[PDB]
């Protein structure tokens, strides 16, 4: 899982 | 029976449910519904009736990043995760992709062991990349080389 600030 | 197919518009509400059930810190709805379209090779695994898993991947040039994989809790530890991952890898090889990349919580012993057994290696670590219920967790950045086959 990539983490987004979005 | 298990059936891996493309993840399309109609499939997204079911997958969004899976996203919120399988991740302690899921994406936001907008981010989730935004990771579709151009350059996405998104897959689902269907067990009989139900959607059991999904994977979000983006392909740029001859590398890919698996942004997300999720097996619904009801369907875990039954080999569906690996199976879906295996289908994706075959599919990327036919597409000329030579490296699959991903990020994983450093404490996800399950996911890491799966990836390791599929041939992933740790490339680099990003400290404090993930939030936790009590601070931050390290991210392990892992690369899987995909050998080219005859077609
Ligand atoms: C991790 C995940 C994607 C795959 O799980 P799955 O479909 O249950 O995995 P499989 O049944 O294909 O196999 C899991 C492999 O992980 C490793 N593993 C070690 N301990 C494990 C455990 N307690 N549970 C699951 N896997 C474990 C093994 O190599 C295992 O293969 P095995 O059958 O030879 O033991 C799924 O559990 C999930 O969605 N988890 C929550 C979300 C998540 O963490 N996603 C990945 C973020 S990087």
């Amino acid at each position: 899982a990539r983490y987004f600030r979005r | 029976m298990n059936t891996i197919s493309i993840l399309s518009t109609t499939d997204l509400p079911a997958a969004w449910q899976i996203e919120q059930r399988a991740h302690a810190f899921p994406w936001s709805e907008k981010t989730f519904f935004g990771n579709q379209g151009e350059r996405y090779l998104n897959l689902k695994l269907t067990a009989d009736d139900r959607m059991a898993a999904f994977a979000i991947t983006q392909v740029v040039l001859d590398e890919a990043t698996l942004f997300n994989i999720a097996v619904d809790p009801d369907f875990q530890r039954r080999g569906l995760g690996r199976m879906l991952l295996e289908h994706l890898i075959d599919e990327l090889e036919t597409r000329g992709v030579v490296t699959l990349w991903l990020e994983v919580r450093a404490s996800n012993a399950a996911a890491i062991a799966l990836y390791e057994s599929l041939g992933f290696n740790e490339a680099t670590i990003r400290r404090n990349y993930y939030p936790t219920a009590q601070g931050h967790e390290d991210a392990i950045i892992m690369a899987l080389p995909i050998s080219m086959k005859l077609h």
